[PDB]
RNA sequence: UUGUUAAAACAAAUAAAAUAAAGUAUGAAUUAAUAUCAAAAUUUUAAUAAAAAUUAAAAAA
RNA sequence: UCGUCUACUUAUUAGUUGGGUUCGUUGUAAAGCAGAUUUGUUU
């Protein structure tokens, strides 16, 4: 037992933090949409990810290939626009995680134009380990990329991902498969000497406008809180594109309605007439609409270059 | 197509402003309090460096009662109606802001609580005062008290006089900062009451 | 409550009572079980009957030796065995008060009422689903005989603490270990599957 | 505050003299409406003790009492009179 | 804490709520002696009720608190 | 379940006079709005109705009907209500400044305290969250139980 | 420095609570109460609380442009007998308003009458439970 | 309800260069 | 009504002066999952534990963590486990517990907890053994897919169907050729059947 | 007052009333450089200065 | 010393379509530049 006024302290200090964090009213401004956690420890990134071109620039001259990791829901919104702005001259791998709930036109699509223009599109399911994902990634190395000239050397992937895509799940799993193993960077595969680079504030988006916080919301990347962003914000998006859709009888076999409804209001009627309120209603269609029960839906339009 | 119903929840927002700046035409006339003002007028000789003027510190508090159409609006619509959120919220918004400018009052209003339902005569910058919860309303209560031991330590015997249990006791009846039958601090505006009442 | 809360220790002969009670307990129960069954298997006077003479406040249902039982269990051997309620005892008090024509009518009508709700009883209430969903027990006799039992434990063992320990004190608990690695997980900290860990580092990790 | 004795059962069809009172429970205080209290380690106790003094009081026709036992005594024995 | 093991034994050990009315202590007398359903019992035996001024011997020897 | 002529012609009338424009309307178009009208009273029925044509703000019907009247016809409504809240106000401090003390409770109560709304918000909330998880884990489960067979080894 | 809170001086010391026999008290309260009678602010009353409790009354507060009037059902009477002191506890409903008052008598601008001296006990019973029901109503929505 | 067709037309929503399409950093400067 | 029933024997046995044991508790835990309604199972948890002083058992606190992994509330019964202390040692708590370890955020910590269970205890059985070698499945580790092996054959105690599968396909993502085809060897002799893509797998090697 | 549940119940915690815990005898222990010990303000000398000096006047239990 | 800079440009037409991508006031030449700047024997 240490000193007793340190045991009182530290007693005091802890019945501060209970007393501080009682409180279950969430602040209105998303820390995780700012915060992104690395080797050096946790970061808050400010800006855009315009100003950044020319740092995104001297990093992909040197890695080797590049590696990016976005959400099959709404490909394009989630990346960078100097990447699809610039060719890069590197290779690119284009992870599609949570495939289960985009469009699969949509997603044939979007694969076909990757192999168009040189990238290799992988699309990866919930119920896939990112063990095969890795092999994959291992097998384009070895078929894309030349060999090496020195063979003590290792080819170097730029990982560009938001946090809430997987970047980060991924990154921790290898590098405890790693740790695993051996009991900034982190190796993959010994064998064929392939390593990857991770950049936290490139990949991390920060700021965003109206719509396209209505699409991160609505496909779970972005958190919601009621004093930033209210649920009628982004349910309404959500429902005005199953209208542009027109599938009102879908949306009526989905939800378990008596009829096709006609507007919002009816909407959330129908769904409250189990019996509950209009905001745990619509808390639960945007549940459904994450969990992903509507299938085969992609939130970010395609342009008319990408569709030639 | 367009967004009709993003359109629709913005139309619905942009009548809820209009509605909430038509109620502010009907005001109730409250005095400020003797100190309180004389607070205002040494605040502002020093940030304008000019006398106060009678237009600018406003002797009398313009409170803004809730427009007559939200009350009945939340009241016919129904739990399930997706509109009854944004205007209820839209009415707890004014709910507060109503209290924080009867708090700058001092004149005898009618004061309901809510433990025994006891409706009485208070004063709302008293009564308010822990509920409101505003730092330049907690200093002035700090320096109300400095100022009573400055006067109490010059002179000992200035208390007899001054604080006694005949004076306290009227005292406390003259600001009932708590229900005279359920000793409680909950109180409402009974002007709000009435008119949520006789509306709904 | 007063005396579970500001109990001072008990000495050597409190002890040595509170430990014998709660010995012969068992003895207690098995005793006035026979007693009952000896009643009601020699004289015929079943649970119904005992319960009527309970609300009619009549001892002509009993034989002489009920009376003659310990006082103890005199009490408890004539209407322990059949379901009572508190609102029970206050309908005993309201017949007992009555006059005995009344007493007799109402009782009956109350007996065939309790039938009606013995058969009606198959199913729940939205009053008795609210009651199980929230916990609340009307009937807290069984909780008050638990907390009973529990004080006499907590007044014995404050005298010696070896004496009526919960777990064997030598004895390692292998759910404790469990509990700690699902600690572990409830406050996030990475376990590499390498046993034993570190418990300074896991509070630390909670803090 | 208030004296649930008040609360009359079995009324007569003329007022109690008292009216208020037990008169027996005395409602024992310090203030010049009331008994003086004597000190005892409870209420109960303080109505135990004069329940015992008056019925020894009645018993042998003489009390000797010591403390604020004795007005206590006398004012009972006044209203068992 | 503070609180004094004497004066707590007391009133742990003896009731302190005070009769309010004579009906009130015949109700009491009448609702006392009444069976324990499953509770431990104590002795009801037949002059617990009545006059022990006969019964204790301590009851009409001379007395200090009573003064004879 | 409204034609746009019709729902036109009644928001228009509405205003002026919706005494004379039949009751089944305004009983559907409330049905429609998902209103709440009493039924135990007639009058509550056409001023649910009037009220929410009020608070309803069609871009460019109102704009081209009438843009003063509209709104002019509701605050005269809004006068007349604002002025009977004063009258009842001055009952109230009359009585209260007369009689000894006094209580006053309301059997419908229409009326929340702002702490236990959002008590009730969150409280609802979290059953929803709770529920949630119980789809995320069914899901997870699920995904497990389909790589623990389809999974090959390469 | 130092001051004095008590005083031992003999003219504020000194009490007339034996002298205060000759004062005609309770005739001066019932002279008031008279006058009070004759004025015409109150009416005299002779009934008991059993008797009062559970009579409907109607009270008007006179009030420029319209007194408000006001029907109820009298819950406690306070005095038996007309004096300076009085009071009345009535209950009244409007539609879904529920109020309980202490009328006190003797008041220019506040007429109360009630109806019939006789009352009915169940009807006064009735209107207990509909208050503390409205009561209790009160304070769960309210907590 | 999982392999249903569900597209989106491009011409419903989403316009190039809306006030909903800029952020409000640029709005506000401007 | 079956549920009206279960919990009308428990509100009958507080009216009467009895108590419900721990058997009683723990089939009324696996009434509620069935019923998904856990908040009853819950309450009644509560009552039982905190006022009615009826210690935990070993089945009792597995039927609870199985109910609430069942309904699916893994976080919580992961909270439940970690509160829970001084309930004697069992095979089912020792798989409900791996079942809840699985589930959770950290496949590992199952794996620990079997770790820290091999040095003592009751012995694991073809059942624990699945769930560990499905949480190695779902993690990705599979460092001691051969120690697992080796374990069961120093315990003596036979594998199901199963495990026999699990315990191959970990052995050909690990490489083992040996090990592998003793493995598939031994299967076909014991005539049981294997995993439809381990098959074709093993007959696309062959 | 807060929190939980349900369309009132439970747990916490203090501030008002109420209850007790002597004015009788019995009677220790911590402590102890000391003038019948320097009430206060100002200034100053080697670190709180209760060390010095200048104003001033600080009653007893 | 708390400054500002998510659009210019090259073409195209009448909103559509492909390429490329900071400035500056004042002090100072050390009196300027990492980080900390807290203490009630208090219950
Ligand atoms: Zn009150």
């Amino acid at each position: 037992v240490h000193d007793p006024v340190f045991m009182r302290n530290v007693k005091r200090v802890l019945a501060s933090y209970k007393e501080s964090m009682d409180h279950s009213s969430r602040k209105g401004m998303s820390r995780e949409a700012f915060v992104d956690i690395n080797e050096k420890g946790a970061a808050w990134y400010l800006g855009h990810m315009q100003l950044a071109s020319r740092t995104l620039a001297e990093k992909v001259k040197d890695a080797d290939f590049v590696l990016e990791i976005r959400d099959a829901r709404l490909p394009f919104t989630t990346g960078n626009p100097n990447l699809q702005k610039i060719i890069i001259d590197r290779p690119r791998l284009i992870v599609f995680n949570k495939a289960e709930m985009s469009n699969e036109d949509c997603n044939r699509v979007i694969q076909q134009y990757y192999e168009r223009t040189g990238n290799f599109a992988l699309f990866t399911s919930a119920k896939r380990s990112w063990r095969d994902t890795v092999e994959a990634v291992q097998r384009f190395v070895t078929h894309i990329l030349p060999a090496q000239r020195f063979k003590t050397t290792a080819n170097v992937g730029l990982v560009v991902g938001m946090p809430n895509v997987g970047k980060s799940t991924l990154i921790n799993s290898l590098r405890l498969a790693h740790e695993y193993q051996f009991h900034k960077l982190v190796p993959v595969c010994k064998d064929p000497n392939i390593v990857l680079y991770d950049s936290p504030g490139l990949t991390l988006p920060g700021c965003f406008a109206k719509e396209a916080g209505l699409k991160l919301a609505a496909c779970g990347i972005i958190p919601t809180n009621d004093i930033t962003l209210p649920r009628s914000l982004v349910a309404r998006y959500i429902y005005d594109v199953l209208s542009a859709a027109g599938v009102g009888e879908h949306m009526a076999e989905c939800l378990h309605l008596p009829r096709a409804p006609i507007s919002f209001d009816d909407c959330i009627s129908m769904i409250c007439e189990g019996n509950l309120d209009p905001s745990r209603a619509q808390k639960f269609l945007i549940h459904d609409f994450q969990l992903g029960n509507l299938g085969r839906i992609t939130l970010d339009k395609l342009p008319n270059k990408v569709r030639q | 197509p367009q967004l009709f119903s993003i359109e629709s929840y913005e139309t619905q927002q942009r009548a809820l402003r209009n509605i909430f700046n038509e109620a502010g035409r009907h005001c109730v006339r409250l005095r400020k309090d003797s100190k309180w003002l004389l607070e205002e007028r040494r605040a502002f000789r020093q940030s304008h460096q000019r006398a106060p003027t009678t237009k600018e510190v406003s002797p009398h508090v313009d409170v803004a009662l809730a427009p007559v159409g939200a009350l009945k609006l939340s009241k016919y619509l129904s739990p399930c109606s997706a509109s009854r959120e944004v205007v209820e919220h839209s009415l707890l918004l004014h709910r507060t802001v109503t209290k924080s400018k009867l708090v700058q009052s001092s004149e005898k209003t009618l004061f309901r609580c809510l433990r025994c339902f006891h409706v009485y005569a208070a004063r709302p910058r008293t009564l308010l005062r822990g509920e409101v919860a505003q730092s330049w309303l907690e200093y002035e209560a700090e320096a109300e008290k400095e100022e009573r031991a400055r006067q109490l330590a010059r002179r000992p015997h200035l208390r007899k006089k001054k604080y006694s249990i005949g004076r306290q006791r009227a005292s406390l009846a003259n600001d009932p900062r708590c229900c005279p039958l359920c000793r409680s601090t909950k109180a409402q505006w009974m002007m709000e009451y009435v008119h949520h009442h006789t509306h709904g | 409550h007063m005396m579970d809360k500001f109990g001072q220790p008990v000495g050597a002969r409190e002890f040595h009572r509170l430990f014998k009670e709660l010995r012969h307990a068992d003895n207690e129960a098995e005793t006035i079980e026979r007693h009952q069954t000896r009643l009601v298997e020699e004289y015929g006077v079943y649970p119904s009957l005992r319960l009527d003479a309970y609300m009619l406040d009549d001892d002509t249902y009993f034989p002489e030796w009920v009376n003659a039982l310990p006082y103890s269990i005199r009490d408890r051997v004539k209407f322990g065995s059949l379901g009572l309620t508190e609102k029970d005892e206050a309908l005993r008090v309201t017949l007992g008060r009555m006059p005995l024509d009344r007493r007799r009518r109402e009782w009956e009508r109350l007996k065939k009422a309790k039938e009606y709700k013995a058969a009606k009883e198959e199913t729940l209430t939205l009053a008795e689903l609210r009651d199980a969903r929230q916990g609340k027990r009307r009937f807290h006799w069984l909780q008050r005989k638990r907390q009973k039992r529990a004080s006499i434990l907590r007044r014995l063992a404050l005298r010696k603490p070896d004496a009526f320990e919960l777990w064997p004190s030598r004895v390692v608990d292998y759910s404790q270990r469990i509990a700690f690695i699902a600690q572990h997980v409830e406050n996030g900290l990475d376990t590499k599957g390498q046993w034993p860990l570190d418990p300074e580092e896991l509070a630390r990790a909670r803090v | 505050k208030a004296r649930y004795a008040g609360i009359d059962d079995n009324p007569t069809i003329t007022y109690k003299p008292w009216d208020t009172t037990e008169p027996l429970m005395a409602d024992y205080g310090w203030t010049r409406g009331k008994l003086p209290k004597f000190r005892a380690r409870s209420p109960f106790h303080r109505q135990q003790i004069a329940r015992r003094m008056v019925t020894e009081m009645i018993r042998k026709d003489y009390c000797i009492v010591g403390g604020a036992r004795a007005p206590a005594l006398r004012i009972l024995a006044d209203h068992v009179v | 804490y503070g609180r004094r093991y004497r004066k707590m034994e007391t009133r742990s050990k003896r009731r302190m709520r005070p009769y309010a009315s004579l009906g009130e202590i015949g109700l009491e007398n009448e609702l006392r002696k009444e069976p324990r359903i499953n509770a431990k019992g104590l002795n009801n035996t037949d002059d617990e009720d009545w006059p022990r001024h006969t019964k204790s011997w301590g009851d009409g020897m001379p007395s200090m608190r009573y003064g004879s | 379940l409204n034609v746009d002529e019709l729902q036109l012609v009644r928001s228009k009338a509405s205003t002026g006079d919706l005494d004379e424009l039949p009751e089944s309307l305004l009983r559907r178009y409330a049905y429609q709005f998902s209103l709440t009208w009493k039924r135990r009273h007639p009058l509550s029925l056409l001023e649910a109705v009037q009220w929410h044509s009020t608070t309803l703000l069609p871009q460019q019907l109102n704009e081209e009907g009438g843009a003063s009247p509209t709104p002019a016809l509701r605050r005269q409504q809004e006068d007349e209500g604002v002025h009977k809240t004063l009258e009842n106000y001055e009952a109230f401090r009359i009585i209260s400044q007369r009689t000894n003390n006094l209580q006053v409770v309301d059997n419908k109560e229409i009326n929340l305290h702002l702490k236990a709304i959002r008590r009730e918000a969150l409280r609802k909330e979290r059953r929803a969250e709770e529920t949630l998880r119980r789809e995320h884990s069914l899901l997870e489960a699920a995904a497990l139980a389909a790589s623990a067979k389809s999974f090959t080894p390469p | 420095g130092y001051t004095r809170e008590r005083t031992n001086r003999h003219f504020f010391v000194a009490r007339a609570n034996a002298f205060f026999s000759r004062l005609p008290i309770a005739r001066v309260q019932r002279s008031l109460a008279m006058e009070a009678v004759r004025e015409g602010r109150m009416r005299p009353w002779k009934y008991t609380k059993e008797q009062i409790l559970g009579a409907p009354v109607t009270c008007n507060f006179e009030y420029n442009p319209r007194p408000v009037r006001l029907i109820g059902t009298v819950m406690d009477a306070h005095t038996e007998e007309t004096s300076i002191k009085g009071g009345l506890k009535v209950y009244a409903r409007n539609e879904e308003t529920n109020m309980m008052l202490w009328i006190p008598p003797g008041n220019p601008k506040l007429r109360h009458e009630v109806t019939s001296t006789k009352g009915s006990f169940q009807h006064y019973l009735d209107e207990r439970d509909k208050w503390d029901e409205a009561w209790i109503t009160g304070r769960a929505r309210m907590k | 309800p999982a392999s249903r067709n569900i597209v989106v037309p491009d011409a419903v929503h989403a316009k190039v260069g809306s006030p909903d399409t800029l952020p409000a950093e640029i709005l506000q400067k401007r | 009504r079956v549920f009206h029933l279960a919990n009308r024997l428990l509100l009958d046995a507080d009216k009467y002066v009895i108590l419900p044991t721990r058997t009683t508790y723990a089939a009324f835990f696996t009434i509620c999952s069935l019923h998904n309604a856990m908040p009853f199972a819950l309450s009644r948890f509560k009552d039982a534990v905190v006022n009615l002083h009826v210690a935990v058992d070993s089945t009792m606190a597995s039927a609870i963590l199985e109910g609430l992994v069942q309904n699916g509330l893994v976080e919580e019964a992961v909270l439940l486990l970690a509160r829970l202390q001084h309930v004697p040692m069992d095979v089912q708590l020792l798989n409900t517990a791996l079942e809840v370890l699985l589930l959770s955020k950290q496949p590992q910590s199952c794996f620990s907890a079997f770790e820290a269970v091999r040095h003592s205890g009751v012995e694991p059985t073809a059942d624990t053994y699945t769930l560990l070698l499905l949480a190695c499945e779902r993690s990705g580790l599979w460092g001691n897919t051969t120690a697992i092996l080796a374990d069961m054959q120093m315990r003596r105690v036979k594998g199901d169907g199963r495990t026999l599968n699990l315990l191959l396909k970990g052995l050909l993502t690990e490489r083992l050729h040996g090990y592998s085809r003793q493995l598939y060897e031994t299967m076909v002799n014991k005539n049981v059947e294997v995993w439809p893509a381990l098959e074709s797998h093993m007959k696309s090697r062959t």
